């Protein structure tokens, strides 16, 4: 219900996905249902500094 | 809140193939070769598809004019 | 009706804001806890009391040379053990012994 | 070239230099053997005095300040250490940070003090002289050879109890046992298996009152020297060092066999009322370096010293703050913004007195340039000026 | 959350300690830091009142 | 049997004769009473037999510069 | 007569100050420049007048 | 610059105001400026200088065996700003190709008079570090081709401006004392420093970037052998524990001389197992290779200590408590897991698995305890620091140097008869020390003699 | 922008480099975010390696592995899944650097973890200060962002500058951004004159005009400090002295 | 009064005369980069129209 809400200050992240490798027990709370964040891909190395 | 038309690696439309996806593999038809079947070879257009929520239709039912 | 059915609720809607109350770690009240050692004086006992709003302390200590002491919250001065409890209602020295 | 002649030319080139780089130099430039002819050893003290003169402090730095943040820096990275070693001897000294706050605040009391002995060229390699000169000083009452006390049933009145090995295993000196009745209060008679019973068969005083007796004989024994505590015994650097705990200055050093010129102390005060005030500064100075050390961390000397030398300015050592040198004499704006309280102290100020400036929050509040950096130099210049 | 009621700045090192009966009753690792540390603890997943 | 002197903590106090007293106020060109003021108690004041109104002579060691001297008054 | 770090700062706070307010420069052309930058150059020539009056 | 500011990255902000009369707009450039600040007034050692890439660039750039070809070297020497003529030759190798050594290219920096030598950090083997060090005592100037080129990877030898042997690490740049930054700063003002700490960094950098240095998973794992290495000491070390816990029972117990009997069992048993920890991270230091890219990192001195790559593989030791061990808990026990009255080695905390294998329940709990410790610590230790500072600036602001060397309190009661035990202010001084006669006699001597 | 994973590791954008010039995987990959080799063998974070690892054996597969602490997915299938799908166990691989184009001369570590970005945004830190209104009973500025304020320069910003040397800086920093008001003092009395206007001068109450009375320069709230004793009995006689 | 409006803890020493927040200044987020000289600072473009 964030649109048609009124509190000081809220946020919204446009596209958050469901995180690879998660545990068991964030499905039975429903965390899974409406998630925060995204998987990038990444590598590890030092670049320029 | 609908697929990311593009991937956010490989430019390469992925709208068009997650409905088709999603159906398929609510009947039982094995993830690993549904998305084998179709045109998706590395694994960052993978991630994407895969692992998405589409909150929208919860969402759209409450309204402001 | 307008509300998200994941919303676990347990919170007010007091004048607009949401205010909720956080639960108070109490230290078992109606109970005795004799304290530790050799700082200042010897052991001494605590126990607090609460009856209809007001909470209070009564310690009945025992510092290095038996005196043995009570503390009552108004005006410190402590008094004997059993000077105290003659003024309470025991008055024989036989009823405080047995 | 050879020894005598270059005793000479640095001798003669010495006025710009300093006594100590005298020694130094001249005995480290011998000691090349594959030694260098004439012309390049002038060259040599040529350039070393260029040096020297271009290490002098520019007249005009802020001492106080930097010596201040210094020292109040490494406190803030003063993290733990491995606080259980896998030593003996010495044992819960109070090290990090609270030690410091200790030694900058005067305190007569402070917690866990030591003093520690070293032993002259007899004891200095043998176990067995060092044992004794270590049970002379521990010093054993009766409340620590026991374990409870209790009274009897009818008419023996009292008890002493166990143990009794204390003396025959450690060696602790039977003739004193004789002693005991040296103006003793009371002092019965039982010496059987070593432990000393104590019968009273008196009256009114004390019945059964168990508990008051202890400021009575219980306390009143003194089965040694020196009313100081534990003594442990380490070999350091092949000399046995003994390490006491609690402090007793004027009697340690009326003990035969304590090397009386080289005992350290770290009871800032007892050391200036027995060695000096001189004596003192030298121990503010080394007890501050130990600890910094023991942590990793380095400071530089000099603002040690500072501090040190600029606390003792009175004789007698004072704090640093509120009964110091913030509450002692500077100028009276400069205690109206400390501990606000001034109102007997500042309507004191108000008969017969003055003050001109130069301090730094004085200026500061008054819009004026301190005397510290720049404001220090003033400027001239003749006035012509053709411009060309 | 569960709260304790104490000083906010003097330092309570005894009462901030992780006490062997928390085990499965206030979760071991979920703490604020900042001035608190320690006061305000967090309710195990599997514990009822 | 010991002394304030032979001890690796108290130097060797000397007095100087009246003399040198206005040689030195006059190179470092300042009063008598700016001095920092040791007091009539304390061992090593008290075995050399001084009075107040004395500039003694302290010479330590300082383990940077080698040989380094101080001097002070005395008072009650 | 080799300055010191603090009065070299001051001359040049000084001078700089009065390049501002007139005071006819020496060769110092360049293209536009603050009047700091102009105490720096005038400096580097060691054409300064301005003596340290040392207390001694 | 973020050693001085003791700044990190994550979100932490800065204050900046602009003076703005022309006296003080000026003042501040000429007296506070950054390269005026190179070394610390605390201690005698530079304070700017390298930090975690700039450290580990340098030893890759400067290993037994580093040939860069002409392109890159071409390239990177435009990377860091200096801007030499067709010089850089003259190609030492050119058996697989035309190509560089190395320690040519770092040469290229250090001016072309600096005569250094000491050993560092990486060496391993004493004698071999000493079959080179008469022949810089009894020759002063050899030919480079002899010994030199039978040079080590730990003893810098730089002669007149060119880097025969040794490899670069925190002995030569980094926060805590670098002597080679520091002698740099010394012998040739202050303006060229930062123009040599400047093109150090931008070069270093560049090899680091193109060369690869990432960190895998498989950069902690031991064989199947030594693993069970380890295992047979753990074994062992609990055994131990428990022979002197029945000696404890039977009263043979043969007490420690200070501590009560109690204690006496408890400070026996903390010496038992911290040896065997350790003991175990010999073995970590002796098996796993110093050519993986994570122990380089860790002996060189950028995010290292060998105890925490060791912490990864083998014990994590026992876990204390402000000293004691594992007390605070329930009547005679300290979790509900164990049967009441155990004072044995795994019931009173002492974890055996390593991150890698990872923990148990029991342990993982263990671990939290002494987790805790640090958290809580670090926030109280500032709070007494801060206020003690207040105390010591307000008694000592006041002191002033005179121009003839004396510091004086605002009343004219003279403080110090010449400054600080004359004369060198400690932000000149070497050490504790001062000019330092050793170090000038071969200076001079060794410019006048080589020619 | 501040970006955290779920294990520790904060950090902070440092560059949004074009996508061309990103060193990219013998396949098509090219990573999003490059992170310091630094921070793993530092801070213990195995957790962290492990979890790329799991991130590229479950986007291959396509089942979500299960994570969920002492009963999760034992190490070693994942890493013997990884080879048989068909890429070295180690999770690393053969990079080409995409600003020239060679591969590197190492293996260069890869894998999919699961950010988040963190509500610190750069939009709500950065503000300036010219020259704001101050209060008028006390003449201190304001504070915060909805009334244009920054941090203040108090007890330990004097002693630094002073350290320095810095006499001049000093002066302009702490005072000059006030109010600065010219008193007329008399010479022999030491008390505050007192002009008059319409007639135009100045004239000190004992000593009537014949004493030359001389201008000084002092900050306002120095005035009203001497205000403050002088409501008293004490009297602050201000002796100045010559240039 | 009097005696409470000199001092009284709060009263005008440390409140309003020795200390201040102060004109011409900035606050923000810093991140690095090192291309350039050791002693230079990168200021963003609008701070510079503020200041
Ligand atoms: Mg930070
Ligand atoms: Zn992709
Ligand atoms: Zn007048």
């Amino acid at each position: 219900n964030f649109r048609i809400r009124v509190d000081t200050r809220g946020h919204l992240m446009h596209y958050p996905q469901v995180p690879l490798v998660n545990s068991r027990i964030m499905k039975a709370v429903g965390f899974e249902d409406r998630p925060a964040g995204q998987n990038f891909v990444v590598a590890v190395l030092s670049y320029h500094g | 809140m609908i697929v990311p038309v593009r991937c956010f690696t490989c430019g390469k439309v992925l709208a068009d193939k997650y409905y088709e996806f999603k159906k398929r593999v609510e009947a039982g038809e094995d993830p690993g070769k549904v998305l084998d079947d179709l045109g998706v070879e590395r694994y960052c257009c993978r991630r994407t598809l895969l692992s998405h929520v589409e909150l929208i239709d919860q969402v759209m039912v409450y309204k402001v004019y | 009706l307008g509300e998200d059915p994941k919303d676990p609720g347990g919170y007010f809607i007091i004048n607009g804001s949401e205010r909720v109350i956080v639960s108070i770690e109490d230290l078992a009240p109606n109970k005795t806890l004799v304290e530790r050692d050799e700082r200042q004086n010897k052991v001494v006992a605590k126990v607090f009391s609460y009856r209809h709003g007001y909470r209070a302390l009564i310690t009945v200590e025992r510092k290095k040379d038996g005196i043995l002491y009570v503390t009552i919250p108004n005006v410190p001065k402590p008094v004997k053990f059993v000077y105290v409890m003659r003024a309470l209602g025991l008055l024989t020295d036989k009823e405080i012994v047995e | 070239v050879a020894e005598k002649t270059i005793k000479s030319m640095v001798s003669k080139a010495e006025l710009p230099d300093n006594i100590k780089e005298e020694l130094y130099a001249k005995l480290i430039e011998y000691n090349e053997k594959y030694k260098l002819k004439k012309d390049e050893i002038q060259a040599i003290i040529d350039e070393t005095v260029r040096e020297y003169q271009k290490a002098l402090i520019e007249p005009g730095e802020a001492v106080g300040t930097v010596a201040a943040q210094s020292i109040g820096e490494p406190s803030t990275q003063m993290t733990l250490n491995t606080f259980h070693y896998a030593g003996v001897a010495e044992i819960n000294v109070t090290l990090g940070l609270p030690r410091i706050i200790e030694i900058v605040d005067a305190r007569k009391n402070p917690s866990t003090p030591i003093m520690t002995v070293y032993l002259d060229e007899e004891h200095r390699y043998d176990r067995d002289k060092a044992l004794e000169v270590a049970r002379r000083i521990e010093g054993t009452t009766l409340e620590n050879l026991a374990r409870e006390e209790t009274i009897d049933i009818l008419n023996m009145e009292y008890v002493v109890e166990i143990d009794p090995e204390r003396l025959e295993k450690a060696g602790l000196d039977m003739e004193k046992v004789v002693r005991k009745l040296t103006g003793s209060f009371k002092s019965a008679e039982f010496e059987a298996e070593g432990y000393t019973l104590v019968v009273r068969p008196k009256k009114v005083t004390k019945l059964s009152d168990l508990r008051k007796i202890a400021e009575k004989v219980k306390k009143h024994r003194l089965k040694g020297l020196s009313g100081v505590g534990k003594t442990i015994i380490r070999k350091e650097g092949d000399e046995y060092v003994i390490y006491t705990e609690g402090s007793n200055f004027k009697q340690v050093l009326k003990v035969p066999g304590v090397d009386p010129t080289r005992t350290r102390t770290n009871n800032i005060w007892e050391i200036a009322e027995v060695l000096g005030i001189e004596a003192a500064r030298n121990a503010i100075i080394d007890e501050i370096v130990s600890t910094m050390r023991e942590q990793g961390l380095e400071v530089d000397v000099r603002h040690i010293m500072l501090v040190a030398d600029m606390m003792t300015l009175d004789g007698v050592i004072r704090p640093i703050g509120r009964h110091g040198i913030v509450g002692e004499k500077a100028s009276v704006l400069a205690r109206a913004a400390f501990e606000i309280t001034t109102q007997h102290l500042f309507a004191a100020a108000e008969r017969g007195e003055v003050d001109p400036l130069n301090g730094v929050v004085e200026n500061v509040l008054i819009g004026q340039p301190v005397p510290v950096g720049t404001g220090i130099v003033k400027l001239a210049m003749s006035l012509p000026l053709r411009p060309k | 959350r569960v709260t304790s009621p104490l000083s906010r700045d003097q330092p309570h090192f005894e009462a901030r300690d992780l006490h062997g009966t928390h085990w499965g009753r206030i979760c071991p690792t979920e703490t604020p830091e900042g001035p608190n540390c320690g006061l305000v603890k967090n309710l195990a997943l599997m514990s009822q009142i | 049997e010991f002394n304030i002197f032979d001890h690796v903590l108290v130097p060797e106090h000397r007095i100087l004769s009246e003399e040198e007293k206005e040689e030195l106020l006059k190179k470092y060109r300042i009063r008598i009473s700016q001095l920092p003021q040791i007091k009539a108690s304390d061992p090593a004041v008290v075995a050399l037999g001084a009075k107040p109104g004395d500039v003694i002579e302290i010479k330590r060691k300082s383990p940077t510069a080698g040989y380094y001297y101080y001097y002070r008054l005395v008072v009650e | 007569f080799r300055y010191t770090r603090f009065e070299k700062a001051r001359i040049i706070g000084a001078r700089a100050l009065q390049i501002a307010m007139g005071a006819p420069v020496l060769i110092d052309v360049p293209e536009g420049i603050t009047p700091l930058q102009a105490a720096l150059l005038e400096f580097e020539k060691g054409v300064i007048p301005i003596t340290v009056i040392r207390p001694s | 610059v973020c050693p001085p500011y003791n700044a990190d990255f994550d979100g932490d902000e800065m204050n900046l105001h602009v003076p703005q009369t022309e006296e003080a707009q000026a003042e501040a450039k000429i007296l506070m400026e950054v390269q005026n600040h190179i070394i610390s007034p605390r201690y005698g050692g530079p304070l700017i200088a390298g930090i975690q890439d700039h450290i580990s660039g340098g030893y890759l750039l400067t290993r037994e065996g580093a040939y860069f070809t002409r392109y890159e070297v071409e390239q990177m020497l435009m990377f860091a700003g200096m801007d030499v003529n067709e010089l850089p030759e003259p190609d030492k190798y050119e058996n697989g190709e035309p190509l560089w050594s190395g320690k040519t290219i770092f040469s290229l920096l250090l001016p072309d008079d600096l005569t250094i030598w000491y050993r560092n950090k990486l060496c391993d083997e004493p004698e071999r570090c000493e079959a080179l060090e008469k022949l810089i005592e009894e020759k002063l100037i050899p030919d480079p081709e002899e010994v030199r080129k039978l040079a080590y990877d730990g003893f810098v030898y730089i002669q007149n401006g060119k880097l025969l042997s040794g490899a670069v690490d925190k002995k030569a740049y980094g926060r805590e004392d670098g002597k080679l930054l520091d002698i740099i700063v010394r012998e040739y003002g202050v303006e060229r420093a930062r123009q040599f700490l400047d093109q150090v960094t931008k070069l270093t950098i560049w090899v680091i970037t193109h060369k690869g240095f990432t960190t895998a998973i498989d950069d902690e794992d031991l064989p199947q052998e030594a693993i069970d290495r380890i295992h047979e000491i753990i074994r062992e070390a609990e055994e131990k524990v428990q022979r002197l816990i029945e000696a404890y029972k039977r009263g043979e117990l043969e007490p420690l001389p200070g501590k009560t009997l109690e204690e006496t069992l408890e400070s026996k048993i903390m010496a038992v197992l911290a040896e065997a920890r350790d003991n175990a991270g010999k073995v970590a230091e002796r098996y796993l290779g110093m050519n993986n890219h994570a122990v380089i990192m860790a002996k060189t001195g950028a995010r290292g200590k060998i105890l925490n790559i060791t912490q990864m593989a083998a014990m994590l030791g026992q876990q204390s408590i402000r000293g004691k061990r594992l007390y605070r808990g329930y009547r005679g026990r300290v979790l509900t897991h164990f049967k009441p009255g155990d004072l044995g080695a795994r019931a009173r905390g002492f974890v055996t698995n390593s991150y890698k294998s990872g923990l148990t329940p029991q342990e993982y709990f263990f671990h939290a305890m002494g987790g805790r410790e640090g958290l809580v610590d670090t926030a109280v230790r500032t709070a007494q620091s801060g206020y003690m500072q207040r105390r010591l600036i307000n008694a000592l602001q006041d002191l002033k140097v005179d121009y003839d060397g004396t510091v004086r309190d605002p009343t004219g009661i003279i403080v110090q008869f010449k400054y600080g035990e004359d004369g060198v202010d400690p932000m000149k001084s070497w050490q504790g020390k001062t000019v330092d006669v050793d170090r000038v006699i071969v200076r001079t001597l060794l410019k006048m003699r080589g020619g | 922008d501040k970006f955290a994973s779920r294990h520790g590791q904060k950090g902070v954008i440092g560059l949004i480099v074009p996508q061309e010039d990103m060193p990219w995987t013998e396949s098509g990959i090219v990573p999003d975010l490059i992170v310091n080799p630094h921070g793993i063998p530092s801070r213990m974070t195995v957790g962290q390696l492990i979890e790329a690892i799991g991130g590229k054996v479950a986007s291959l597969t396509g089942r979500r592995v299960d994570g969920t602490a002492f009963i999760g997915e034992p190490e070693e299938k994942l890493r013997k899944e990884l080879e048989e799908l068909g890429f070295k166990h180690s999770g690393r691989e053969i990079m080409y650097d995409g600003i020239t184009g060679r591969r590197l001369e190492a293996d260069i570590f890869i894998g999919v973890i699961y950010y988040q970005r963190l509500h610190h945004m750069v939009a709500d830190k950065m503000h300036a200060r010219s020259r704001g209104p101050v209060q008028v009973l006390t003449k201190q500025p304001t504070e915060g962002r909805a009334r244009e304020g920054g941090l203040r320069f108090g007890e330990m910003e004097r002693d630094v500058l002073i350290g320095h040397g810095a006499a001049m800086l000093l002066i302009e920093r702490l005072l000059e951004e006030s109010d600065k008001t010219e008193v007329w003092v008399c010479e022999s009395c030491g008390h505050l004159a007192l002009e008059d206007k319409r007639r135009g001068k100045v004239y000190c109450p004992v000593c009537g005009e014949d004493e030359r009375i001389s201008k000084v320069e002092m900050s306002y709230a120095f005035k009203l400090l001497l205000d403050e004793l002088k409501a008293m009995v004490i009297r602050p006689s201000l002796r100045l002295k010559d240039r | 009064t009097l005696a409470q409006r000199l001092k009284g803890k709060e009263g005008r020493f440390r409140g309003n005369l020795s200390g201040k927040r102060v004109n011409f200044s900035a606050r923000t987020v810093i991140s690095p980069d090192p291309m350039i000289s050791i002693n230079e600072v990168g200021v963003p473009l609008a701070v510079a129209m503020e200041l």
